[PDB]
RNA sequence: UGAAACUCAAAGGAAUUGACGGGGGCCCGCACAAGCGGUGGAGCAUGUGGUUUAAUUCGAAGCAACGCGAAGAACCUUACC
RNA sequence: CGGAUUGGGGUCUGCAACCCGACCCCAUGAAGCCGGAAUCGCUAGUAAUCGCGGAUCAGCCAUGCCGCGGUGAAUACGUU
RNA sequence: AAUGUAAAAA
RNA sequence: CGCGGGGUGGAGCAGCCUGGUAGCUCGUCGGGCUCAUAACCCGAAGGUCGUCGGUUCAAAUCCGGCCCCCGCAACCA
RNA sequence: UGAAAAGCUAACCGAGCCCGGAGAUAGCUGGUUCUCCCCGAAAUGACUUUAGGGUCAGCCUCAGGCGCUGACUGGGGCCUGUAGAGCACUGAUAGGGCUAGGGGGCCCACCAGCCUACCAAACCCUGUCAAACUCCGAAGGGUCCCAGGUGGAGCCUGGGAGUGAGGGCGCGAGCGAUAACGUCCGCGUCCGAGCGCGGGAACAACCGAGACCGCCAGCUAAGGCCCCCAAGUCUGGGCUAAGUGGUAAAGGAUGUGGCGCCGCGAAGACAGCCAGGAGGUUGGCUUAGAAGCAGCCAUCCUUUAAAGAGUGCGUAAUAGCU
RNA sequence: CAGGCUCUGGCGACUGUUUACCAAAAACACAGCUCUCUGCGAACUCGUAAGAGGAGGUAUAGGGAGCGACGCUUGCCCGG
RNA sequence: UAGCGAAAUUCCUUGUCGGGUAAGUUCCGACCUGCACGAAAAGCGUAACGACCGGAGCGCUGUCUCGGCGAGGGACCCGGUGAAAUUGAACUGGCCGUGAAGAUGCGGCCUACCCGUGGCAGGACGAAAAGACCCCGUGGAGCUUUACUGCAGCCUGGUGU
RNA sequence: UCCUAAAAGGUAACGGAGGCGCCCAAAGGUCCCCUCAGGCGGGACGGAAAUCCGCCGGAGAGCGCAAGGGUAGAAGGGGGC
RNA sequence: UCAACGGAUAAAAGUUACCCCGGGGAUAACAGGCUGAUCUCCCCCGAGCGUCCACAGCGGCGGGGAGGUUUGGCACCUCGAUGUCGGCUCGUCGCAUCCUGGGGCUGAAGAAGGUCCCAAGGGUUGGGCUGUUCGCCCAUUAAAGCGGCACGCGAGCUGGGUUCAGAACGUCGUGAGACAGUUCGGUCUCUAUCCGCCACGGGCGCAGGAGGCUUGAGGGGGGCUCUUCCUAGUACGAGAG
RNA sequence: UCCCCCGUGCCCAUAGCGGCGUGGAACCACCCGUUCCCAUUCCGAACACGGAAGUGAAACGCGCCAGCGCCGAUGGUACUGGGCGGGCGACCGCCUGGGAGAGUAGGUCGGUGCGGGGG
């Protein structure tokens, strides 16, 4: 069989927010849109701060942590 | 299902037609308060009921969700919500009969019909069947 | 999101009510199809409009399966 | 100018006989050319490959295996089931 | 033309002809109108063609094989 | 108008 | 969240604008040349046209929604 | 002019300084001065390179003309598709009956049949949903006639305007998330302009009320009458023990009061308390094990006045205590 | 009065130049390479013009452009 | 293409591996899925040179653990002269409410004799500058081009000299 | 065109849904005639659906195109002029 | 297809980080506010897991709520200016408690731990990397809490980042230029009037004038912790502890 | 005044569907034929013309039946102009005037105007 999505279960990973880096002006300053999802069970992590939206950034990080975590488990 | 598209909200004025009487079954569950009950909420109660009396009698579901549930993806104002995020719901007004159980003992109907009441966003009540018919 | 359309209101309906004097040939009812039929001294135009052919008063009459009629009961 | 580790039981010269050459010369065989009829198409017969089967006995394999052992498989024959 | 296939009826061998014989008669009457790429045989009494016999063997699935005679051509400039 | 591995000489 | 383009035999492409007929190449399968395989020659088979719905007499072809691929775009604070 | 920064060209150079055109233009901002008296708006609609500007209409006001017509109201007549409800049309829908097509087995090859604790059209009964569904359908609104209605009513011509950001509240909808001092319409209302007066501690729009001036008079409105603070520590009957009142939800609990139905009890109840509390049985089935007592299936009789094929703990499984 | 030294990357060869008054640099400039115009009343620039510069120079010269010591090198495409 | 490559170019990214360190999002070596190097807007390399930018080590130290003391010129006090920006008027307190949603000024409560001097910077949405950002105006200006139209310049036929 | 739109008319939002920028010398005028969709049964090719006959079948057809209103006591189908 | 359909010309596109004027809190960016979807925490139900056993410990499907740290919605004061990240200095408040204190339960022998309840008094280290916040890491600790105060604090400081003018890379654009892409550079204003605060005086008062010596209403400061030794190698445990 | 039939209008299902019975003397239908008037996308089916014989089968008139369709109260509730109160709300309650849809009881196989022939 298979195992993929079972891992995206919340209590396993940890999501941090924080101010972005580089350009944004006063926006980047007082607006934290940096996101970093760490997958505690494996420690493997991805961080993202491309867009201006914390929600669109959390959305992305998750979607990439998936694929990385999926390959690890696939190799296993 | 089929219908068409997205539908206006509309209010939930007095529980006039909001209600009924026990159709089938030994007992049932009535809504004391108006609300939109979600698809999920419904199934939640159902599966609960069965899980309680495994290999059990018969659960009826007098209510049914056909109102589309619109919602916006965390934005502002162009167009109407792509909606359907919780999906669909049923207009339950005070009085309505929502679930009928049959083919079980009271202590089973009472318990199960109660457990279901815990999934519903509403104050509820469990009825025997008096006799009032038509 | 395409939908902002509509046509302008056509403002139609009965224009003169039952028991109302009418001059030579003034309009009495503007209707979508044949919600109403002609009658005594009451013809109708292309758009199914209903107008007086003589003076006098307007009276309505329901003829069931037949239809709803409107006519002018003249006097002079 | 000029090594080593490592590794092989050879590497190699000239000459000999033979086979081969999209090298040559001379020469032959229904080899091609000339010419007549014919398989490959169809139906059926017969052998073979394959698949199938309880078994479908086995051998023969380009030319030089395939109407070939079989110049006579109803049971005999018959090696198979 | 061609005679495959199928039905029906019958003879003979052999203890026995469902699987599996051969033949007869009636009926049934198939594809096929000269065959893609490719390929076989034969240089004169030869090819083509037409029959007859024999081995085997009860009978025969022989159009097979071995042999016999009858009618009887074409074409080889040349060796690239 | 290319290529045919890898076990044969008292 | 936007805008644009596309999902067609096993592979890659055509056909859709301007509805009736799904074509091209390789590959696949049968046969041939060869001692044999490749090449080459002869013959053949193979496609629910992303899925759900609509318009039509008729939908790969037109219209609407979902799904997947590609291209752009996401600025001032 | 510049070994290039758009650098420098008399202390500010993306085109210097002075003077002139000149009172450029400025649909923008600011400012606009004595007194009293009557009336008193608007923040809508249509079009607009229009949206913080205009044009017309609407609403204000003056002058002249008209004379019961105006709002509102009584009666009567017509038009209407809403709230409600309904399922007859369009669709939606849960359960069952019935029954085409599909699934899956026995039974097959000649195709046929028989089952089906499956999927399911049509049809039926049961039960239900719908802004863009209606067999039906109000209250109400609209308009004509007749009457009441002399009002800072109404109508006609004409001079003068301002206004074209509106805001909150109640109600009826869309949007929104049955969020927002959110938004967008409809009806009304108050603020705007009544930031004048009483109430709400304070507070445009909530409740009360429309300030011509004066009064060391009087009644009342909302609200309030224990003190700050006017006025009852008023009367009578209940409830609450939380400082609830002095401002939170599912959900919970032998808080307390009141009504009601059910059953038990002087042939002795509820509680507590003494005795048994049993027999085939160790119920049958699974499970390594499964002894009322994991999980699955379930309804015997006997000793009796009594004791469940069993309530909960407990042992590996017992016994045990209950 | 009067250098802290060393190792190792990036940019720019190098001395120079620059935003007088927030930028001295990896920016400009540079020697040097290549393309291109120009036969002399030159091309090019300023000027309505006369005229002037170019140059009292003549293709080893003069204008324009890009690259920027030096070393190695600098591929394919001429549809628009 | 050569060459070069997580780069003054790498989003994911602190990419992975190695060096340095006790520990390295930087640095340096290496690999190459180069979002988005690449060959005169030159590619790669290069001795020397640089008040250019990065990493490291030695040396040395009030940079620091973490401060102390001390000197002079102010600041303080007296004599002489004596400004400024700002300024509706002031008799100008704390909390919790409150209000146009951040109150010395309203409500309630609490605290408080009158006036100065030295010192601090939390508030007075403190001063300064009719917000540079952003939008609006059928405002302006500098700049570009295969935006429109025009002019210089140039080319060109006809004709005059 | 329909809904929102609160049973007069009107009525907003970057509210919900769909069309138009045509076409027809017959798809026009008139006179006469004619009445569908669909369901069951019967029928050679047909075949769920051509055409034929029977019965039931008030409008669920049709009206060039979106939608609504209307509509067979014709606006629908045919003919003569 | 005057289709921007009441149609400005017959005839028209970009760019400005070199920029400028008039205006607007009528309108964005910061902050506050309203709201609380997102966020953080708590709770109801109890399928199920934990040998047996729903809460020692845990909790599917779904439900209710608190808080106002994040992301966001709206556009209400503020565009005749409310300076914006980080660090530094100085802090102070909450408690949903990181440590020390107290306590119930435990699948608590002991030691150690799990989890809930009470409890702010005080405490809550030093360095590497990066502008960083955040985070990873080194070495320690009783512990290395979270959060409010305009994400406290620029008339206190810094100015690495972020937001001017220069220059460059990639990159888009014919171009001028452009980029929550990078890279190097780049001017933070001596005087405090009022409130508040830290100190120190002058005046008057305290119903005789004076020198000295006290009372304490009210208030303020401080409130941290570890390790080893004894009790005892005792209780406990097979032992290791 | 009455009854039968014929043509026509009105109310527009309580008139209709189906079931059963009934009349041809007059009326009406069908029936006879298609020369003529005229007619079929083909058929005298239909429309049209001449016309006895036959018939009440079909159609139609009349009447009885309720099974279907259609009509359908009363009481009561929903909702609701106007007035007032309550919950943060989603909402709820009172007063005054109005008041359905559904379902129930029950009704219905019609009623009537004019003209004409017939006893
Ligand atoms: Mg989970
Ligand atoms: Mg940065
Ligand atoms: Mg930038
Ligand atoms: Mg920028
Ligand atoms: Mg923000
Ligand atoms: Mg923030
Ligand atoms: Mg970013
Ligand atoms: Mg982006
Ligand atoms: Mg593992
Ligand atoms: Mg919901
Ligand atoms: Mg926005
Ligand atoms: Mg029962
Ligand atoms: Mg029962
Ligand atoms: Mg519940
Ligand atoms: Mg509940
Ligand atoms: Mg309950
Ligand atoms: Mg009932
Ligand atoms: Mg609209
Ligand atoms: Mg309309
Ligand atoms: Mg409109
Ligand atoms: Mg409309
Ligand atoms: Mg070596
Ligand atoms: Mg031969
Ligand atoms: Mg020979
Ligand atoms: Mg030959
Ligand atoms: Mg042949
Ligand atoms: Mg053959
Ligand atoms: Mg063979
Ligand atoms: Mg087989
Ligand atoms: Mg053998
Ligand atoms: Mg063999
Ligand atoms: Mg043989
Ligand atoms: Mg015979
Ligand atoms: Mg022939
Ligand atoms: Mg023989
Ligand atoms: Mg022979
Ligand atoms: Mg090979
Ligand atoms: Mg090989
Ligand atoms: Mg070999
Ligand atoms: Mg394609
Ligand atoms: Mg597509
Ligand atoms: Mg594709
Ligand atoms: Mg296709
Ligand atoms: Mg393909
Ligand atoms: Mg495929
Ligand atoms: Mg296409
Ligand atoms: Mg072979
Ligand atoms: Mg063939
Ligand atoms: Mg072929
Ligand atoms: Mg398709
Ligand atoms: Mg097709
Ligand atoms: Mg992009
Ligand atoms: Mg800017
Ligand atoms: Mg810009
Ligand atoms: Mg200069
Ligand atoms: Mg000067
Ligand atoms: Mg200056
Ligand atoms: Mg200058
Ligand atoms: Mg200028
Ligand atoms: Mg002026
Ligand atoms: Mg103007
Ligand atoms: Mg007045
Ligand atoms: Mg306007
Ligand atoms: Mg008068
Ligand atoms: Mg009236
Ligand atoms: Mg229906
Ligand atoms: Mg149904
Ligand atoms: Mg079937
Ligand atoms: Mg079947
Ligand atoms: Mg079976
Ligand atoms: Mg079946
Ligand atoms: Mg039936
Ligand atoms: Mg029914
Ligand atoms: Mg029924
Ligand atoms: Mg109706
Ligand atoms: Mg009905
Ligand atoms: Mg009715
Ligand atoms: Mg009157
Ligand atoms: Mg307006
Ligand atoms: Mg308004
Ligand atoms: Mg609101
Ligand atoms: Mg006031
Ligand atoms: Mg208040
Ligand atoms: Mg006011
Ligand atoms: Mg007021
Ligand atoms: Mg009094
Ligand atoms: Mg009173
Ligand atoms: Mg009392
Ligand atoms: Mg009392
Ligand atoms: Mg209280
Ligand atoms: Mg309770
Ligand atoms: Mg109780
Ligand atoms: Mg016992
Ligand atoms: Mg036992
Ligand atoms: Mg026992
Ligand atoms: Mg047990
Ligand atoms: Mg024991
Ligand atoms: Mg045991
Ligand atoms: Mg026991
Ligand atoms: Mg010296
Ligand atoms: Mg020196
Ligand atoms: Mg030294
Ligand atoms: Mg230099
Ligand atoms: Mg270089
Ligand atoms: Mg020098
Ligand atoms: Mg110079
Ligand atoms: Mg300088
Ligand atoms: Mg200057
Ligand atoms: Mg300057
Ligand atoms: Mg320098
Ligand atoms: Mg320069
Ligand atoms: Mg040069
Ligand atoms: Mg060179
Ligand atoms: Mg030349
Ligand atoms: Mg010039
Ligand atoms: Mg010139
Ligand atoms: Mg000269
Ligand atoms: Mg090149
Ligand atoms: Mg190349
Ligand atoms: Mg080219
Ligand atoms: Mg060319
Ligand atoms: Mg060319
Ligand atoms: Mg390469
Ligand atoms: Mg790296
Ligand atoms: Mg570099
Ligand atoms: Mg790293
Ligand atoms: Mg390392
Ligand atoms: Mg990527
Ligand atoms: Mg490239
Ligand atoms: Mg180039
Ligand atoms: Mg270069
Ligand atoms: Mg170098
Ligand atoms: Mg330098
Ligand atoms: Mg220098
Ligand atoms: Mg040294
Ligand atoms: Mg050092
Ligand atoms: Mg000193
Ligand atoms: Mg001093
Ligand atoms: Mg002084
Ligand atoms: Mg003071
Ligand atoms: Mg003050
Ligand atoms: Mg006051
Ligand atoms: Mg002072
Ligand atoms: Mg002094
Ligand atoms: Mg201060
Ligand atoms: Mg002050
Ligand atoms: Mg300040
Ligand atoms: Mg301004
Ligand atoms: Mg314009
Ligand atoms: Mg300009
Ligand atoms: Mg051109
Ligand atoms: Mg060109
Ligand atoms: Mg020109
Ligand atoms: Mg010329
Ligand atoms: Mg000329
Ligand atoms: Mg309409
Ligand atoms: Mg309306
Ligand atoms: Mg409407
Ligand atoms: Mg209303
Ligand atoms: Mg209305
Ligand atoms: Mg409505
Ligand atoms: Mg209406
Ligand atoms: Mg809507
Ligand atoms: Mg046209
Ligand atoms: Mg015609
Ligand atoms: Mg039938
Ligand atoms: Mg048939
Ligand atoms: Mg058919
Ligand atoms: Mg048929
Ligand atoms: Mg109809
Ligand atoms: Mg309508
Ligand atoms: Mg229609
Ligand atoms: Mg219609
Ligand atoms: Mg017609
Ligand atoms: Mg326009
Ligand atoms: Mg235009
Ligand atoms: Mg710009
Ligand atoms: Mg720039
Ligand atoms: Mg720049
Ligand atoms: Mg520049
Ligand atoms: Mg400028
Ligand atoms: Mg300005
Ligand atoms: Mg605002
Ligand atoms: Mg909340
Ligand atoms: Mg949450
Ligand atoms: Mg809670
Ligand atoms: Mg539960
Ligand atoms: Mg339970
Ligand atoms: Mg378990
Ligand atoms: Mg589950
Ligand atoms: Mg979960
Ligand atoms: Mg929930
Ligand atoms: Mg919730
Ligand atoms: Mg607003
Ligand atoms: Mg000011
Ligand atoms: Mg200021
Ligand atoms: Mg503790
Ligand atoms: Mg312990
Ligand atoms: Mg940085
Ligand atoms: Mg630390
Ligand atoms: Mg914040
Ligand atoms: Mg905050
Ligand atoms: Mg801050
Ligand atoms: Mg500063
Ligand atoms: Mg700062
Ligand atoms: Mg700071
Ligand atoms: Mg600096
Ligand atoms: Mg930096
Ligand atoms: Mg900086
Ligand atoms: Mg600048
Ligand atoms: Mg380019
Ligand atoms: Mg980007
Ligand atoms: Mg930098
Ligand atoms: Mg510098
Ligand atoms: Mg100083
Ligand atoms: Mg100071
Ligand atoms: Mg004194
Ligand atoms: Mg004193
Ligand atoms: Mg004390
Ligand atoms: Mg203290
Ligand atoms: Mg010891
Ligand atoms: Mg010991
Ligand atoms: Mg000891
Ligand atoms: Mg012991
Ligand atoms: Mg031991
Ligand atoms: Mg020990
Ligand atoms: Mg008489
Ligand atoms: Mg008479
Ligand atoms: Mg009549
Ligand atoms: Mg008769
Ligand atoms: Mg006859
Ligand atoms: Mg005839
Ligand atoms: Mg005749
Ligand atoms: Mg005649
Ligand atoms: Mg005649
Ligand atoms: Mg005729
Ligand atoms: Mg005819
Ligand atoms: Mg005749
Ligand atoms: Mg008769
Ligand atoms: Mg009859
Ligand atoms: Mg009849
Ligand atoms: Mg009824
Ligand atoms: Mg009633
Ligand atoms: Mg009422
Ligand atoms: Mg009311
Ligand atoms: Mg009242
Ligand atoms: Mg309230
Ligand atoms: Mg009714
Ligand atoms: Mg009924
Ligand atoms: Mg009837
Ligand atoms: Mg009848
Ligand atoms: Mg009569």
């Amino acid at each position: 069989d298979e195992e993929v999505e079972v891992v995206l279960k919340p209590e396993e990973l940890r999501i941090d927010v924080m101010r972005a880096s580089g350009p944004g002006g006063q926006g980047v300053n007082t607006t934290d849109s940096a996101v970093r999802v760490v997958h505690l069970p494996t420690g493997i992590t991805v961080t993202c701060q491309t867009t201006r939206s914390q929600i669109k950034n959390k959305e992305l990080a998750l979607k990439i942590l998936k694929a990385r975590l999926y390959e690890l488990e696939r190799k296993k | 299902r089929m219908k068409y598209r997205k539908q206006q909200r509309g209010r939930l004025k007095g529980a006039t037609k909001g209600g009924d009487y026990v159709a089938f079954g030994d007992f049932g569950l009535v809504a004391l308060e108006p609300a939109w009950i979600t698809a999920q909420q419904i199934e939640a109660a159902r599966v609960a009921m069965v899980r309680h009396f495994r290999r059990g009698g018969k659960i009826f579901i007098r209510i049914f969700p056909d109102k589309p549930y619109t919602k916006k993806p965390l934005e502002v104002r162009m167009g109407k919500g792509k909606g359907n995020v919780e999906g669909y719901v049923a207009v339950v007004k005070p009085g309505r009969v929502m679930f009928e159980v049959a083919g079980v003992t009271e202590e089973q109907a009472m318990e199960a019909l109660r457990i279901a009441g815990h999934k519903l966003p509403i104050k509820t009540k469990i009825v025997r069947r008096d006799a009032y018919d038509e | 999101t395409k939908n902002g359309r509509d046509s302008q209101a056509k403002r139609l309906g009965v224009k003169r009510y039952e028991g109302q004097v009418v001059r030579a040939g003034n309009i009495l009812v503007r209707q979508r199809g044949t919600r109403f039929k002609p009658g005594k001294n009451v013809g109708m135009g292309r758009d199914f409009t209903l107008f007086a052919l003589v003076d006098g008063v307007v009276e309505f009459q329901d003829r069931g399966r037949l239809g709803r009629y409107v006519h002018v009961r003249p006097l002079a």
